[PDB]
């Protein structure tokens, strides 16, 4: 296959069946196996979380550059104080209800058949969360659609996930420092960008 | 040569080479960076 | 109940395996107007049943089918009025809903090992989880669950076979497959059919749970080398199989092009000899007492599929002692030797 | 003063330490694994040169797998 | 039957403790005798905390007294209650040092073996519970130096999405 | 008896003895003398020397014990 370089073969610990592979471990840390676990369910959850922010930063900045909407700079955007709540309520809550999330998604990892047996009781929904996989946990509460019912035979559209959260990862570090430096959002160092591409780039920032 | 590489790979030889470039390094930084006590970026 | 559905999946092989199914549910209520909701190729096994009324085509493991055609289906079922879905889908809720959706007094369905079945039990009375979520490869049987619960023991016997796939063929389908080998050089009574061709068609008519099924042509030219001719008609997928076939086995050997599991039952009830590998035509053999052979590419997938080969004492079952579909073929050859006449 | 000067610290030098063990437990395999630290294996060390980068990663996994610290036998 | 299900039961706690979890990840209960003395000192500190609540809140609500001479009221204490944890501490049996029974048990609810273990885990659900919220009480007084317990149920009714634990617990 | 008595010529074998330098320390046995009536037959060779410059000594089967490696 077309491993992330050619010239190099891939790592003999990591190959074919795995999500977008493309076998770049330079750096020997998919060497252990259970440590490459680990490491996919860790890209999985980041690549999607990065999903997220990218469609959240770049939509509302859409808005926000066009003049749809008067939404609030990325960079500037958490200190808007909201009129029910406060954002010192607001901590706690995703404290509180992201734990539930995520010990419930870590205690499914480390024990697969968990969060369905017994005594695990979320509203009377001890089914949804059958897991049958790790790092795609299925059922109707997490995909109500089914688009992929089968996880393992799945494997254009666990691809097509993993490349476009890797390139969402790229693109929220491309947000962290590209709105460091510049301190403008990203709509509007792409049209700075799109009127003299030769004089504004990175190296262009003197 | 093999037998070249091989004792310029040798722990004195690869050590003043390792801490020359090193040192030229740090120097380097002393003079393009000079007279630093605090870390000002994200201070 | 009165009117019964059939949300049946799969192709021709599973809704072959069926038809007890069907035979036990007309068995269990006096008068059922039964309906088949199937995919396509799944209709044209429904000449062969003699019990049923609309058997329509739907592809229900679409997954994401026009939405004019999801709730056109949905109000068809709906204008039909059943009282019995009898899914065999194996899917959960999406699906559960599409036959909760119908006016239905008993909703069954078999549901995923896995976690896409989960809030169906709210929508359906009975739950029938099933193995290996690819349910052909479970084998021939594949519904013991439904057989068991319909019919249960409460007034009376289950009777859950009854001389399991009798299927039956009409006049028509008779006198226009007779026409088809008889432009072959084929008698009436005194030919062999084959329905085993490596091809890439879906008139293979195999499973969806069996990969390595169909016999190969230099394989089957040896196989056709070492046995007498007792005119072994040759039945193709597809047209572009037929100068494939001619080039390796011969121009004197007669091909048969079928399609239509209709016209292949047909054309096994006027044989006098079955070579199939693991297609329908075993189980259409088996059907009308037509001595069969029954190749297939493992023993234990041979029992799964045929567990009535000491039953009918005529399909004495061939096997490969490895797996991937390479036998041995010389007792098989002996054994048909044996047995057709 | 001393907190982001000393998380640099400490990058750098659990980089040293990383690549070094990383680099005698490459060598432990050897015939005569003495002679690589007399001539330093720079093929070797190289490849391992970098990937002191995530040692604060493969470190804490190394401690959770068992490979961090050794057993007496 | 566990206090985060996934997590692996270890192998001194199964269930068949009348409370019984499988929340012990520090390893405090390991050997039995400990965790034999844990439970009897968990008995009596929730039997305590669940004394102690009803006599927090019922002040509050009527008589807001905020739960807040020595050398008289405090030797009559001592005297008191030494003399009863002295007596309770010269119990040898295990289970009726955590469930004497006899004369502590009036009204017939240990008459029958399957309601006792039921109360059992009764008493101590309650007496967990009861035991946070004393801590609750005593934490909630040391941020809110001037408030009551009631008081603060009330701040939080008040704006709920407002007057919660967040002011304390970060900077910003 | 006259089969072998000891650990196998190449059996990698830890030091159960406190006194040696390689003491919790695994070693390789090159030999075991099937006289039976020298002390310390099994001759092992280590990977690296003691304070005297050697890689070998003798040890007993009881001194001796043999990893699931
Ligand atoms: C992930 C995540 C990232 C990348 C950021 C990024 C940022 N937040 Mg932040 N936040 C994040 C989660 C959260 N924030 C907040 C609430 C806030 C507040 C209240 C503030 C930030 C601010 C900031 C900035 C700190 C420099 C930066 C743009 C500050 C800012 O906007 O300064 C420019 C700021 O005042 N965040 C909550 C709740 C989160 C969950
Ligand atoms: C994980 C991120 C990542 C990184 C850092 C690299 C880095 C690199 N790739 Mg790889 N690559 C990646 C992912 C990555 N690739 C993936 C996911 C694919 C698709 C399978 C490829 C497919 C690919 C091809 C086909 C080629 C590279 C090449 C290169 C080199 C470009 C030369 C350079 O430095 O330009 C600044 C560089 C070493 C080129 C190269 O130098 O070949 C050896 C090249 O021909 N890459
Ligand atoms: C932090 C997010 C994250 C994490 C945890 C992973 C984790 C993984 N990646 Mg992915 N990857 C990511 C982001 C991430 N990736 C991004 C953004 C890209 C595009 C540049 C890729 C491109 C990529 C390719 C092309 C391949 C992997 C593969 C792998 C696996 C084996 C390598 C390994 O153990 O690294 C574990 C990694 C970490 C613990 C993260 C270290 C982060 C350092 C400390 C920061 C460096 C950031 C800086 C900007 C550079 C592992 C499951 C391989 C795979 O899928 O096959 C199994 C593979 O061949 N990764
Ligand atoms: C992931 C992620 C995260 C953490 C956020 C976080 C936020 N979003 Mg964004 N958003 C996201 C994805 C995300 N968004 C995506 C994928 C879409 C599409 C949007 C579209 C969106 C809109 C249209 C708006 C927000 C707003 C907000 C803010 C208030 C949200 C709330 O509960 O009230 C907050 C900063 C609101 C905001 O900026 O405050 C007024 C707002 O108007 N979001
Ligand atoms: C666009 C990238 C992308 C892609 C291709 C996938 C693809 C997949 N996901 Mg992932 N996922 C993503 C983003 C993505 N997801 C993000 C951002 C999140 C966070 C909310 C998740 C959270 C998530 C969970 C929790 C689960 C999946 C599941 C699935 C599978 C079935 C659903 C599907 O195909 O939806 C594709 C959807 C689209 C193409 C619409 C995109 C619209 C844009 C706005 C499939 C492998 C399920 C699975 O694998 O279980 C069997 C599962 O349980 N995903
Ligand atoms: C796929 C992600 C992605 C994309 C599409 C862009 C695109 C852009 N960036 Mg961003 N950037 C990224 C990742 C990305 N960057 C990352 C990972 C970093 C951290 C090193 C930065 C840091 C950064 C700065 C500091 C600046 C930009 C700027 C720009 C613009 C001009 C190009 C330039 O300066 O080259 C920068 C390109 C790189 C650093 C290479 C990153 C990796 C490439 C994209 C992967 C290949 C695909 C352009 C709109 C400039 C701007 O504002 O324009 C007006 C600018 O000042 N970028
Ligand atoms: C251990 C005691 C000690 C300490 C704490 C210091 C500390 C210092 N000395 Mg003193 N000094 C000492 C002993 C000590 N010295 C002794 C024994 C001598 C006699 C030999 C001297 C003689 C001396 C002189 C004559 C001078 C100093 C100077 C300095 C300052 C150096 C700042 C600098 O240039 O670094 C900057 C940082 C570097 C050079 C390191 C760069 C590292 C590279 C870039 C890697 C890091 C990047 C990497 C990729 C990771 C990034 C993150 C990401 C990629 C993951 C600092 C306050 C200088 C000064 O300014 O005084 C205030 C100066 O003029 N010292
Ligand atoms: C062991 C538990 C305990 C202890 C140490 C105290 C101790 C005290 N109580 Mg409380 N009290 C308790 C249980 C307890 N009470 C219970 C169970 C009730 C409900 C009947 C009350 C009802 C109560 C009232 C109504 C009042 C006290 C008062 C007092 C004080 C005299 C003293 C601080 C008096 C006081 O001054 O405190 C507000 C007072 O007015 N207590
Ligand atoms: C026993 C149950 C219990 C109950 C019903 C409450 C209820 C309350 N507490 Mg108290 N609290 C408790 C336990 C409890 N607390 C414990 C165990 C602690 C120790 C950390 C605290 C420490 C504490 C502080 C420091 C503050 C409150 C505050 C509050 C109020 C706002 C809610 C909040 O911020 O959540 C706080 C929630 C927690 C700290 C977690 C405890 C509850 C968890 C989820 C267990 C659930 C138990 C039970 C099944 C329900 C509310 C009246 C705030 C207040 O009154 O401001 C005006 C406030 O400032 N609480
Ligand atoms: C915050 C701070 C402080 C303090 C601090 C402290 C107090 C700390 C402590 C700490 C501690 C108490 C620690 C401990 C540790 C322990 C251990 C035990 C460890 C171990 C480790 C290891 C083992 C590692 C290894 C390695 C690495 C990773 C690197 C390199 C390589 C090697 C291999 C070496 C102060 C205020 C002063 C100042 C500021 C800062």
């Amino acid at each position: 296959r077309a491993t992330w370089l050619p010239g190099l073969n891939p790592p003999p610990y990591l190959d074919g069946n795995l999500a977008g592979d493309y076998g770049f471990d330079p750096l020997g840390l998919g060497e252990d196996p259970e440590s490459l676990k680990w490491y996919v369910q860790a890209e999985l959850v980041h690549s999607r979380f990065a999903m997220l922010g990218v469609a959240g930063i770049l939509f509302t900045d859409l808005l926000r550059t066009t003049g749809i909407r008067n939404l609030p700079v990325w960079y500037e955007a958490g200190a808007v104080k909201f009129d029910f709540a406060s954002t010192k309520t607001l901590i706690v809550v995703q404290f509180l209800l992201m734990g539930f999330a995520e010990t419930k998604r870590y205690m499914d990892f480390v024990s697969p058949g968990s969060q369905a047996k017994e005594g695990s009781f979320f509203f009377g929904l001890e089914a949804a969360l059958e897991g049958l996989e790790p790092g795609y946990p299925g059922g109707p509460l997490l995909n109500p659609l089914g688009l992929a019912k089968d996880v393992q035979n799945a494997h254009d559209w666990k691809l097509k996930e993993i490349k476009n959260g890797r390139l969402a990862m790229m693109a929220m570090l491309g947000f962290f420092v590209q709105a460091s430096v510049t301190h403008t959002g990203p709509i509007d160092n792409l049209v700075e960008h799109l009127s003299n591409p030769w004089h504004k780039t990175i190296i262009q920032t003197l | 040569m093999r037998d070249l590489k091989t004792y310029l790979s040798v722990a004195p030889v690869l050590s003043t080479l390792w801490f020359g470039s090193l040192a030229g390094l740090l120097i380097e930084i002393n003079r393009l960076f000079p007279d630093a006590l605090t870390f000002p970026f994200f201070s | 109940v009165r009117r019964c559905c059939c949300v049946i999946s799969g192709g021709v092989y599973e809704n072959l395996l069926f038809f007890p199914t069907i035979q036990l549910i007309k068995d269990r209520y006096p008068g059922v107007q039964v309906d088949i909701l199937t995919t396509e190729r799944g209709k044209q096994t429904y000449e062969l049943n003699k019990n049923v009324r609309w058997a329509n085509v739907y592809d229900p493991d679409d997954h994401w089918p026009e939405p004019a055609e999801y709730t056109d289906m949905i109000g068809l079922l709906k204008g039909r009025y059943y009282d019995m879905v009898l899914s065999t889908k194996l899917a959960g809720l999406g699906h559960a809903a599409f036959l909760f959706m119908t006016t239905a007094r008993d909703r069954v369905s078999y549901i995923y090992p896995n976690v896409n079945s989960a809030g169906a039990g709210l929508m359906l009375s009975e739950t029938f989880t099933a193995e290996n979520t690819n349910l052909s490869e479970l084998g021939y049987s594949m519904y013991t669950q439904m057989e068991d619960w319909l019919g249960r023991p409460f007034r009376s016997v289950p009777r859950t076979p009854l001389l399991p796939l009798r299927v039956s063929i009409s006049r028509k389908v008779k006198e226009v497959v007779a026409a088809k080998y008889r432009n072959a050089g084929a008698v009436t009574g005194k030919f062999i059919v084959i329905h085993g061709i490596e091809s890439d068609s879906k008139a293979s008519m195999q499973s969806k749970g069996d990969a390595d099924s169909l016999l190969s042509l230099e394989k089957w030219a040896k196989i056709i080398k070492g046995v007498r001719g007792f005119k072994p008609v040759f039945v193709i997928p597809h047209e572009k199989e037929r100068e494939n076939v001619e080039d390796f086995v011969g121009d004197d050997t007669s091909i048969v092009f079928i399609t239509t599991p209709g016209q292949l039952a047909a054309l096994i009830n006027d044989s006098a000899g079955v070579i199939a590998t693991n297609t329908a035509a075993i189980q259409l053999a088996n059907a009308r007492d037509k001595p069969c052979i029954g190749l297939f590419s493992s023993e234990e997938k041979g029992k799964l599929f045929v567990p009535y080969a000491e039953e009918k004492s005529n399909c004495v079952i061939i096997a490969s002692k490895t797996g991937k579909l390479a036998d041995i073929d010389i007792g098989t050859v002996k054994n048909a030797m044996q047995v057709f006449e | 003063e001393f907190i982001t000067p000393g998380i640099l610290f400490l990058y750098i030098a659990g980089w040293i330490g990383w690549v070094g063990r990383s680099y005698l437990i490459a060598i432990s395999g050897e015939k005569k694994p003495a002679m690589k630290e007399i001539i330093i294996d720079v093929p070797l060390a190289s490849r391992i040169i970098f990937r002191g980068f995530i040692w604060p990663v493969a470190a804490y996994r190394e401690f959770l797998n068992g490979d961090l610290i050794a057993k007496d036998v | 039957a566990h206090w985060m299900p996934g997590e692996p039961r270890p192998a001194y706690l199964d269930g068949s403790a009348p409370g019984d979890f499988g929340f012990d990840p520090l390893g405090l209960g390991e050997v039995p005798a400990n965790l034999e003395r844990y439970k009897e000192s968990e008995l009596i500190h929730c039997r305590w905390a669940m004394l102690a609540v009803p006599g927090i809140l019922v002040p509050e609500a009527l008589g807001y007294g905020n739960w807040v001479t020595l050398p008289t009221i405090l030797a009559i204490e001592f005297l008191a209650i030494a003399f009863v944890e002295h007596q309770r501490s010269m119990e040898k049996d295990p289970e009726k040092k955590k469930y004497p029974g006899g004369a502590f048990d009036p009204l017939g609810y240990s008459k029958d073996p399957k309601k006792l273990e039921e109360l059992k885990v009764k008493e101590i659900k309650n007496g967990r519970l009861a035991l946070l919220a004393f801590v609750g009480f005593c934490v909630q007084q040391s941020a809110y130096p001037g408030t009551g317990p009631l008081e603060n149920l009330a701040t939080h009714l008040a704006d709920p999405w407002h007057n919660n634990i967040g002011d304390i617990v970060i900077p910003f | 008896k006259p089969p072998p008595i000891g650990p196998k010529r190449g059996s990698k074998v830890k030091i159960l003895r406190r006194e040696s330098y390689w003491f919790k320390n695994v070693g390789s046995v090159v030999a075991v003398d099937q006289d039976p009536k020298t002390r310390y037959p099994v001759v092992v060779r280590f990977a690296k020397v003691n304070y005297a410059n050697i890689s070998t000594n003798n040890y007993a089967l009881d001194e001796v014990e043999e990893v699931a490696a």
